[PDB]
């Protein structure tokens, strides 16, 4: 039902925020961070891509880290590339809504970034590569003194 | 339910807390408590030990029995499910066959129905191994 | 952090600190030192792994993160790749990478199944043709773990015929093999036949 | 200038059985044909909205509420076929006696398409694009009606008709029409 | 040349020849439709993979037309046979026709292939040869005893082939209450056209395959047709 929300978009970017800080709580309990972490999946898959891209900022900000959990977070970015693989590249992307800006192109630059960065981040891990291949594979002078203080004047 | 959650553990757990307990009255401190749970074995973290003593310094054996019940439920559930895919016959993978459903059913000892049988299939012709079992275990 | 925050995110700020450089010319005294662009650039970074891949088939012919994700992900990643940019690459300096380094990922291989369907989709790219096209015609008269290789090159040779059939130094080889072949698993020759 | 649809008249809405005709597309070009609703827009490009379902040739794509690439590019002097059968609820389309199909390889141009008020024939002529129409007036006049249709049940539409089918044109000369209650843009409330 | 050499072979050698088919195919005529009569003689004679890559499609073949119409006959003479030793009195007569069948789809899909340009021409005697052979396919469809190891034999060498070639010939096949005496004529199980008042109320084969195309059109409408004690029974 969070999906549509276009007509009042700031609660939407406003619950993003809040939920990926509490998903990395310091003081949880497993079920109580796993929960949180399937509200956050699932609100993010019924959602306006372009819409995304306000969380998404800090999402890209976090994922070339992977210092802590990022293996759901992974596996989220990877649901949402497949959701909107077609959407983002093509020209044409999805029917209903509006292609997206350049500003979703350089965010998934920055997450190619992350992808540079996480590529030998880490030493071998079988559950580590294992869980981490789909969102790889589905990426896709005085006088200058003078000049400040006319600066200052100006 | 108690009963039914273990058994065997009650010497280790009686043993345990008996150690744990100076004074020898039953009572034993939560750091104590946690003390005897890491030397039992499980070694949770204190953040879901101090939430169980909330819903549970005076913990006492009834109460301490009753956070390990608590504690120890949640394991068991997980466990059980992975044996049922391949409890209905050899061919584990791809168990889709009538006859591997037919033996689950016709011997599952709780006298489930030939119709409850094609529910639980309907429940969700060809069915996954998991597909349907998950739909069953909820 | 504002470095990893956009230029969006700067904002007005960016365009004002630009303005005080502004300011600066005026005082006289002044302090001096892409959507596309991903789009090439990514192709660069196949490029790059074409070479990491080359390095790394070196010193495998002589555990370690890079032979860990060479050995598990590097080729499931550019497996997905070219699945989603199977006709992307076709439609260059990309096109001319891409065939560097598929000419360079037969001598890697040589030094799985599926990663003979990846490698079926310039001066040193033609001289790795003509090796390949050479190696290719020694195994054929070798023919007539190298049972496994020679098989895995019959794949890839029925997969470089039906590269060929689609397009309707190299072919003195290709005509040794198609001599070899008529001298000496019939679909592999039908192919070739018809390559 | 805009592209001049033709459309038959609203009085000869089908509503129940299998038709046809065939349209000769003399030169290539922006085109389509198929079936519309009786009430179709002329402003609005043929195939945007949910009225009509055809087949645009140069691209080789069928449109309804989109484009889809389904169908073979045609050449000039090409004879098109219409099927479409509302007992079986079912269209298709046939190019020079050739079955068309789709990604899928279904013959069915368009499938699970309500009857609702009814169908008629209709077809787009784009700048410079000029064709030759005819609805089966005489049967023999159909060039591959014959080949396919004819022992498919289907039936000409004008099989029966005395007098020349009469089309409707949409007119690019602008005249005043009043505001319609429902307009989506602009509402006028009197005061 | 090569062609040549083909027509004298008439399994190693087959296997060699049809790289040789596949290199005349990308050469390329006289020479094509030689090599289509070649083949349609070899697989008179005579393994799906033969029947694989069918590049080669004969035009105007004739003679190779009238000797698949005798193949589709002796198809459908050994179909005959299997079902009336099946319907005799055991599974083993069922398992030798689902194996022929195996081969005998692929030379149904080589005719169904081709098929589009017999049925340009509106009326001949190969209008005749296609109603045997979708008689003959009704009567392996109809017989779902037979089914059950058609079906089979089809996932096991991987919606019916033989029902995709009758509905081609369905056009080629074919007053309208033909078919009402088709539908009585199953309601009643009569296999000649008994019935001529009916009609009036050469022609008689042609009610006759009418009946057959009714029971064929029937087989086709058939072929379209707790939490509580979850934790006890996991």
């Amino acid at each position: 039902l969070f999906a549509g929300t276009e007509h009042r978009a700031i609660m939407v970017d406003s619950m993003l925020h809040t939920v990926y800080r509490l998903s990395r709580g310091r003081s949880l309990t497993k079920a109580q961070r796993d929960v949180i972490e399937d509200c956050l999946m699932a609100l993010c898959r019924y959602i306006r891509p372009s819409m995304l891209q306000h969380l998404l900022r800090r999402l890209v900000f976090d994922v070339p880290i992977l210092n802590e959990f990022a293996k759901m977070p992974l596996k989220l970015l990877t649901n949402h590339y497949e959701r909107c693989w077609k959407y983002y590249c093509l020209p044409t992307g999805w029917a209903n809504f509006g292609v997206t800006s350049e500003e979703e192109l350089h965010l998934t630059r920055k997450l190619f970034w992350g992808i540079f960065d996480s590529l030998a981040h880490k030493k071998y891990d079988q559950e580590l590569y294992r869980m981490a291949m789909p969102c790889l594979c589905a990426i896709a002078p005085e006088k200058l003194d003078s000049f400040i203080n006319k600066f200052a004047e100006y | 339910m108690a009963d039914q959650l273990t058994e065997e553990q009650i010497a280790e757990f009686k043993e345990a807390f008996s150690l744990f307990d100076k004074d020898g009255d039953g009572t034993i401190t939560t750091k104590a408590l946690g003390t005897v749970m890491r030397s039992l074995g499980q070694n949770p973290t204190e953040a879901e030990l101090q939430d169980m003593i909330n819903e549970v310094g005076t913990i006492d054996f009834p109460a301490f029995l009753t956070m390990m019940a608590r504690k120890m439920k949640d394991t068991d559930s997980e466990e059980e499910i992975r044996e049922a895919f391949r409890v209905f016959d050899k061919d584990g993978n791809g168990y889709i066959s009538a006859a591997a459903l037919r033996h689950v059913m016709t011997n599952l000892g709780e006298k489930l129905t030939d119709e409850e049988v094609d529910e639980m299939i309907r429940e969700a012709g060809q069915v996954n191994y998991e597909a349907f079992v998950q739909m069953m275990t909820a | 952090p504002y470095d990893t925050l956009t230029a969006k995110e700067k904002a007005r700020d960016r365009e004002k600190a630009q303005e005080l450089l502004k300011f600066l010319q005026m005082n006289g005294y002044a302090v001096t030192r892409i959507e596309k662009r991903f789009a090439f650039g990514f192709l660069q970074q196949l490029l790059r792994w074409m070479d990491i891949s080359q390095e790394f088939i070196a010193h495998l012919e002589a555990h370690e993160q890079e032979i860990k994700f060479f050995a598990k992900i590097l080729l499931p990643l550019i497996n997905q790749y070219f699945t989603n940019h199977c006709l992307y690459f076709l439609s260059n300096k990309e096109k001319e990478m891409i065939t560097s380094l598929f000419c360079k990922l037969a001598a890697l291989v040589r030094h799985v199944v599926n990663c003979l369907h990846i490698l079926a989709r310039k001066a040193g790219l033609r001289s790795f043709f003509e090796s390949a096209s050479e190696d290719i015609e020694k195994m054929v008269e070798n023919l007539r773990q190298n049972l496994t290789y020679t098989t895995v090159a019959l794949l890839p040779v029925l997969t470089t015929l039906f590269q060929h059939i689609a397009q309707h130094d190299v072919q003195v080889s290709c005509y040794r093999t198609l001599c070899s072949i008529y001298s000496l698993r019939p679909a592999l020759g039908e192919c070739l036949a018809r390559l | 200038d805009r592209v001049r649809i033709f459309r038959a008249e609203k009085s000869y809405t089908v509503q129940s059985g299998r038709w046809y005709f065939e349209f000769e597309a003399v030169t290539t070009g922006e085109m389509r044909v198929g079936w519309a609703r009786p009430e179709l827009r002329p402003d609005v490009e043929l195939g945007a909205d949910e009225l009509a379902y055809v087949f645009n040739g140069h691209r080789g794509q069928r449109w309804h509420l989109g484009s889809e690439p389904f169908g073979r590019p045609w050449q000039s002097g090409d004879v098109v076929g219409c099927m479409i059968d509302l007992t079986e609820n079912t269209i298709i389309f046939t190019l020079n006696g050739e079955v068309l199909m789709s990604d899928s390889g279904s013959e069915t141009a368009f499938r699970e398409i309500e009857i609702g008020d009814g169908f008629l024939p209709v077809c787009s002529l784009g700048p410079g694009q000029v064709g030759h129409l005819n609805l089966g007036q005489d049967v023999s006049s159909l060039r591959f009606f014959a080949i396919c249709g004819l022992q498919e049940g289907f039936e000409p539409f004008a099989i029966n008709m005395q007098r020349p089918v009469t089309t409707w044109f949409s007119k690019s000369l602008p005249q005043f029409e009043p505001v319609p209650p429902e307009h989506p843009h602009y509402e006028v409330a009197r005061m | 040349r090569l062609m040549a050499d083909i027509g004298g072979l008439a399994p190693h050698v087959i296997e060699i020849t049809l790289p040789m088919l596949c290199s005349y195919l990308p050469r390329w005529s006289d020479h094509l439709n030689s090599l289509l009569g070649n083949i349609l003689r070899i697989i008179v004679n005579n393994r799906l993979a033969v029947f694989a890559q069918p590049i080669v499609s004969r035009a105007r073949p004739e003679l190779l037309h009238s000797h698949f119409i005798p193949t589709i006959g002796r198809l459908r003479k050994r179909a005959g046979k299997v079902v009336a030793e099946e319907e005799q009195l055991r599974d083993e007569f069922s398992v030798l026709c689902r194996d022929l069948y195996a081969l005998y789809p692929l030379l149904i899909r080589y005719v169904d292939n081709n098929r589009a340009h017999w049925l340009t021409e509106p009326n001949a005697n190969a209008e005749e040869l296609f109603r045997m052979v979708g008689e003959i396919f009704i009567y392996w469809s109809k017989s779902h005893n037979f089914k059950r190891e058609e079906q089979n034999f089809v996932v096991q060498n991987e919606i019916v082939a033989t029902l995709k070639k009758m509905l081609p010939i369905g056009l080629n096949m074919c007053d309208q209450d033909l078919i009402m005496l088709a539908k009585t004529r199953y309601a009643l199980k009569d296999t000649d056209e008994e019935v001529r008042e009916f009609l009036q109320n050469d022609p008689e084969k042609i009610v006759r395959r009418v009946q057959e195309v009714s029971a064929v059109l029937y087989h086709l409408e058939q072929t379209e047709h707790s939490k509580q004690r979850r934790r006890a029974v996991v």
